[PDB]
Formats: C-alpha cells, structure tokens, sequence
C-alpha cells in the first residue's frame, strides 16, 4: 500500500526537491527518519503546502494524502512564547509599546508632503471652476491652466527619482487638464466643449501609460483612455451631423456592450522569458481596466435614456436587457476585480436613477429606485452565506448550458429593439 | 549488529555567570522643597530600571542553559544519532538530573541588598519599588527542571493506569540518552510488560548487561516477575541502576534499607500522616497533569510530561544501531 | 508475484545478496512489497 509523494526541504540554501513513494498505513514517526536522510536542536515533520504540520501519530491515509501531492518538511508547531513579566507599571508602558513601527522618521514626512500637495491641486482647480461655472469670470482659466500646466511638468520631472510619486502625480494631473480644455468657447457648459476635453485626457493618458516604468497605476490610465476616446467619437458625430434627440446613448450602450463583449482581443492589442512576471500582470491590468470602460460606458448613455420622464416602454427594456446580459457575462471572467466591475453594473446604475429623480424633483421612482437596490443587495447576501448558488458546481449541465443560450440570447437581442427606440427603420 | 561510537569532547554549553549582584539601598526621607525629592525619586527609579533590565538578563541565561540540556520529550529523538548524544560525563554541574517537568526555579543569582536597615523611615515610593523588584524577579518563570536522582535512593508513585507509568516511561528515557550506556543500567519487572507497556524498553544497548545472550536481546531484563528481574542483577549488586516495577501491590523497598540503585514502584493508595517526607524517598501523586510531592500540597511540577509508547518505541530502535 | 524486503522509501533488496552487504544494521525498517521489474528509481 505505497503512495507516491514529493517532499520539499529548504532550510539550508535555496532548497532541495525530490520525490518518492511511501508506505501508507503507519505512524509518520516511523518514516520521518528516512526522508531526513535523503533530502538533508529541533524536531521536524510533514505538512501540505498551505496547511499546518501533520501529527506524528496519524497515517498518510487518515490525514488524507492523495497519491501525488506536494508535502513540505516543516517543524513541529511551537512551544509557549514564554511571556515576559515586568512589575513596575512605569516601564510597562515603554516596553510593551515598541512593537508598533511608531518612529516618526524622515519617511512619514515624504508621504506627508505629497499627500498635502494632491489636495492643494484639487481644491486649487475646483475653486477657479466654481469661480467659473456658478458665476462667470475667466481669471480662473488663467489659474486653471497655471496649475494644470505645472503638474504636467512635475510628473515628467520625477519620472526617475521617486518611481511611485511620479505615477501618482500623473493620475491627478488629468483632473485640471480635463477642466482646462472644457473652458474654451464655453456656451452653457457647451455642446462642443465635451469634444475638446475627450481629446485632452485621451491625449494626457496615452502619453503616460507608456511613460510608466512599472505596474501600480496602469489600469486607471488604460480605462480612462478608452473612456475618453469612446466618448469623443459619439460626441464628435453628435456635434455636427446628428441632432440626436435621445440617441446619444443608443450609440453608447451599443458601443458599451461592444467593448465589453470584445474585451480579450483589445487587451492583446496593447501587446529570454525572464521578464514574464512583469508582462503577465500588465496584461491583466490592461484587461481589468478595459472592462471598466465597458461598464462605465454601458451606463454612460443608459443613465440618459431612462433619465427624463416621458420615456419609452422599449427604452425601459433597452437598459434592463443590457444589465442582465453583462451580469451573466461575468461567469466567463477569471480574476476577481474583473468580476466585481461588470457584476455591480446594476448597482452603479441604480443610484444614478435615484439622484436623477431627486435632482429632477420626481419623488415617485426615487423610492422605487431605492427598492430596486435592496433586491440587488439581498441577492448579494444569500450569495455569501452558503457557497451554493454562487458555486455553479451544484447545478445541472443543461442548466449550465441553458444559461448559455440565455446569455447570448439577450445581450445581442436588443439591436432589433434598438431600431425601435430611434425608429431607425421607420424612415 | 551494533555499530560503534567514540568519545568526543562535549560541546561547551552556554555559560552561566553565577554572580551575586548587589543593589544599593534607597534614601531616608529628610523631613526641603518638594522639587528636591522629586529630583531624587526620579534618580532612584531611573537606577532600579537599569538594574531590573540587568537582573532580567541573568534569567535568560539560566533558561538558556537549563533548556540546552533538557529539551522537551520530543527533541530527544534526534539526540542519539547526532554527535552530541552521550555528552554528559560524571563531573558536569548537571549530572544525573532527570527532567520531570517545568515550573518556577529560584534564580541562583544572589540579589544581595547590602545595606543597614536602622530607624526605618525610607522614602515610600522609592521603597515599595525595591520590594516589588525582589519578589517578582528572584524567580525564573516556567523553566525545565526535574529530579536529581544521583542521591535520591527511592521513588514512589501514585496514580491511575495509563498515567502513573507514562511518567516513568517519560523521564527514564531522558535518564539514559544523556549518558553513555556504559554508565547506567536499568531494571524492569512488569506483569503487563508486552501489551504496548514497558515492552518497547527492550531494544536498547542500555538494556544490556555484560556478556549475556538470552537468545535474541542483549539482556532482555523485561519480564513479569519481580524476583525474576531482581536476581538477574544479583552480580550487579560505579555504574548506576534503576530497578522499576509496574505492580501496584507486591512489596517495593525489599532490597534496600546502597550506592546507585534508586528503586521505583507504582501504588494506588496515599499515606495519611506520613512522617516528614525526606529530601530522599519522596512520594509523588500524579494528578491530571501535575506531579504533586507528598508534603503535609507542594505541586513541585506545574505541568508534567508523558512519554507515549508510540514516540517511545521509536527512541529505542534508533539507539539500537550504535 | 514476487515479494521481498526493502528499506523504507527505497527500492527493494537484491534477492541473492545478503543484507550484510547492502548494510542492514540491527534495528531498521524493512517492507515486504513487490520487486521492480525494471529500474531501481534513483
């Protein structure tokens, strides 16, 4: 009754990995001496990678070894930690408090200054625009451009000196920049201004994604870039050709689902094997952002279709259909943040309608909108208690299949509906 | 059969400076601006704080030593094979001492308060802090300690079945591993020997006499009858000897009353007003996890040890190679 | 079948050589499992 397992002993230098086959149905205390001679004042034992050491009395059967798992060679757990004892209550405050990482140090000040700065820029911008939107005077556009230009330089100025402040200072640079261009030829907050801005951030972003020396700040750039580009076209074509009473979003939700359904390929579009780990995450970061572009777009017009009153009964089903489609399109996405993004599409959209009615003075659908959130929250909870309805393993295969034709049967089955709202084929 | 072993030099165990630290006495309350004594209280306590962190260092030495030479009854599996197995010789300060458990040791450092306690009126806050130092700190916390068998000459045991034995099965192992088996020889006599009980204590070249065959084992002193084991050591009556028994009844203390045989037996009854437990011939009831010496109830071990036969047998075999 | 002795975690013994040539000391653990019709698995 032998079983083939592989142990791992790494205490001396790097590590030594061999495998073997071992006689089951015994107290591990008998076979421990053998392995100690192959691979190699304390006592040792065997443990699965990720678990606690196995008792010296159980057998490799009753402790549940499958023939081919990778055991490690760890130590018997511990003894007591031998608690210290100090009687003078005075020194009982200085002694038992060191274990904090409390020292002020000239690095709590580094994080200090930058965090102060990012606040200065933000409210520095918002003041001038508030000096510009609720009243009118262009002195702001002097100050907007002043700070907007300044931060532009600083990120380019510490690209190779901090390597973390840099990428942080870039992401905040686009708040005043998007504010600056949005101020040329104002209008009433303007029709074509939103065209000028989508050029700006899409400009500023693309310059910096390639400007990042490493990870940690890539995904936020990628997502807003495609978001800028995406809104640019459907704003440009909206600036001259089409009057588009309501069909800006009909372009968006179309463009939205298009980006979400076609997501894996777009990530690949941005593309010794030693630098594989660096390449694999950036690839993942690219995907996780790109999907956010989808959801944020998916609502971007969807928040405008059912926005005002007097909407269409086909308009109400034009958004709901999209939501479910994206919600059931998650089961294909592996990572965690990838899942959450599309999963909470309905959540994000739910609140949008609420504020819309409260700011639109409706006090009718507002309450409903709040009742349309609980239903979505309630299902989240029952998904959390028992890992049963969340786990598709305790299902049926045609159920796993039916959800398929269910999925592709609706996420695309709205383009005929789309032709109704605008009435594209009523002409 | 048995491979050979050599006599190395025992690795020098971590030292133990057995100093006698001398604390300086406090002030005497003149009865003078308040800000004056406030300048001295802050001058004494600030002195005791540098001596409280100096006398706390000594402790971490003894607990480093005492633990260096009496590891828990699982480390002693890896002792025999390695190069430090029978390190102990007849002159170490730890010679013939048997780890029975772990509790509070009295910190052999002296802690003398060389002063003149005359017309007591000492500054209150600067005085109470002194006593507080002297009581809490003059005792190490949980430290492996145990029996000094070299001059004990009698053992008695009182407890239930699977526990009164496991204590002997516990420390007779630590008794022998820390010597070259040429120096100590045990003697066992048990009616229930070969049922997972003392039987495993056969394999050992500690369980050997000089020049016997007995068919399979070197000596195979492991038997049932007490007069059987006993006279198989009639010639052995300076190597040291541990005659032991598992019989609740049947006459202990029938050999002595020697110079190296400490006898042992298990019973079930405790005496009522036993006359003055000697520094020798102790009585050690074994509660759930304690080893309470009979006195008048003097725990004498705050958490005992128990050597299960499964990790026990595995001790013999490994020692049967050399 | 062909059962034979073996130190734990190693290939079984060679049937026509005494244990004293492979190096069996008094007190090992030997297993009665089959004989390899092939390699001794280094």
């Amino acid at each position: 009754p032998i079983v083939r397992v592989a142990v791992l002993a790494a205490g001396d230098d790097g590590g030594r990995l061999t495998e073997m086959a071992l006689p089951s149905e015994l107290p591990l205390r008998e076979i421990l001496p053998a392995v100690q001679r192959i691979v190699q004042p304390v006592r040792l034992s065997l443990a699965p990678i990720g678990g606690a050491p196995f008792s010296l009395d159980a057998t490799l059967d009753t402790v549940g070894v499958v023939d081919g798992d990778l055991l490690a060679l760890q130590a018997v757990p511990s003894g007591p930690p031998a608690p210290r004892i100090v009687e003078d209550i005075a020194d009982a405050a200085v002694i038992f408090s060191e274990a904090r990482r409390r020292q002020w140090g000239p690095t709590h000040i580094a994080r200090g200054a930058a965090l102060a700065l990012i606040g200065l820029i933000l409210v520095g911008t918002g003041l001038s625009v508030a000096h510009r939107v609720i009243t009118g005077d262009l002195l702001g556009q002097f100050i907007v451009s002043g700070i907007a230009l300044a931060t532009v330089i600083a990120a380019l100025a510490v690209r190779n000196r901090s390597a973390v402040l840099a990428t942080s200072l870039a992401v905040t640079a686009l708040v005043p920049v998007a504010a600056a261009f949005a101020l040329g030829v104002p209008g009433d907050f303007g029709a074509p201004n939103v065209l000028l801005a989508a050029a700006g951030v899409a400009a500023w972003s693309l310059i910096s994604m390639a400007g990042s020396p490493d990870d940690r700040g890539i995904a936020v750039f990628t997502a807003t870039a495609v978001t800028g580009v995406g809104v640019l076209l459907v704003a440009g074509a909206a600036s001259l050709w089409v009057i588009s009473s309501d069909v800006i979003g009909c372009a968006l939700v179309l463009l939205g689902l298009i980006v979400t359904v076609q997501a894996a390929q777009l990530s690949a579009m941005w593309a010794v094997l030693a630098d594989l780990p660096r390449r694999v995450r950036v690839s993942q970061a690219h995907q996780t952002g790109v999907i956010a572009a989808g959801v944020l777009l998916g609502v971007a017009g969807s928040v405008a279709l059912v926005s005002s009153a007097n909407a269409s009964p086909w308009a109400w089903y034009i958004v709901v259909a999209a939501a479910a489609g994206a919600a059931l399109r998650a089961r294909v996405w592996d990572s965690a943040a990838c899942k959450a993004w599309l999963l909470g599409h309905s959540y994000l959209l739910a609140v949008a309608l609420l504020v819309a009615f409260v700011i639109g003075d409706r006090y009718q659908a507002a309450l409903w909108a709040l009742a349309a959130l609980a239903v979505l929250v309630l299902v989240w909870i029952v998904a959390a208690l028992n890992p049963k309805i969340a786990s598709p393993d305790t299902y049926s295969l045609p159920m796993r299949r039916m959800v398929g034709f269910l999925a592709t049967g609706l996420d695309a089955s709205l383009i005929p509906v789309m032709a109704l709202l605008v009435g594209l084929f009523s002409l | 059969s048995r491979l050979i072993f050599e006599h190395q030099r025992r690795l020098t165990p971590p030292t133990t400076r057995k100093g006698t630290i001398t604390i300086e006495p406090p002030p005497q309350l003149p009865r003078m601006r308040t800000e004056e004594v406030d300048a001295e209280r802050a001058d004494y306590l600030r002195y005791l704080s540098v001596v409280r962190d100096n006398v706390r260092a000594h402790a971490a030495e003894q607990r480093a030593a005492l633990e260096w030479s009496h590891p828990e009854p699982e480390v002693l599996a890896t002792i025999p094979g390695t190069r430090r197995q029978w390190e102990r010789d007849p002159r170490d300060r730890d010679f013939l001492v048997l780890r029975a458990g772990r509790h509070d040791v009295p910190l052999d450092a002296a802690l003398k308060v060389k002063d003149t306690a005359d017309e007591i009126d000492l500054e209150p806050v600067a005085h109470s802090a002194l006593r507080g130092l002297l009581d809490v700190q003059r005792t190490v916390r949980d430290a492996p300690t145990g029996l000094d068998v070299a001059k004990l000459a009698r053992i008695t045991v009182i407890g239930e079945a699977d526990e009164a034995r496991a204590a002997i099965r516990a420390w007779i192992a630590q008794a022998v591993t820390w010597h070259d088996p040429t120096m100590l020889g045990v003697a066992l006599a048990a009616p229930d020997l070969e049922s997972g009980d003392w039987s495993w204590l056969k394999w050992l070249p500690h369980v050997d006499v000089p020049n016997e065959a007995d068919g399979v084992g070197p000596a195979r002193y492991l038997t049932t009858s007490t007069a059987e084991l006993r006279e198989r050591l009639a010639p052995a009556l300076l190597k040291h000897l541990l005659v032991v028994l598992d019989d609740p009844d049947a006459d202990p203390d029938d050999i002595a009353r020697l110079t190296g045989v400490t006898v042992i037996h298990r019973t079930t009854e405790l005496p009522n007003r036993e006359q003055y437990p000697d520094p020798e011939r102790p009585i050690l009831r074994v509660a759930d996890g304690r080893i309470e010496r009979w006195q008048v109830w003097q725990p004498c071990v705050d958490v005992a040890d128990a050597m299960s036969a499964a990790e026990a047998a595995h001790i013999a075999r490994r020692l049967s190679r050399w």
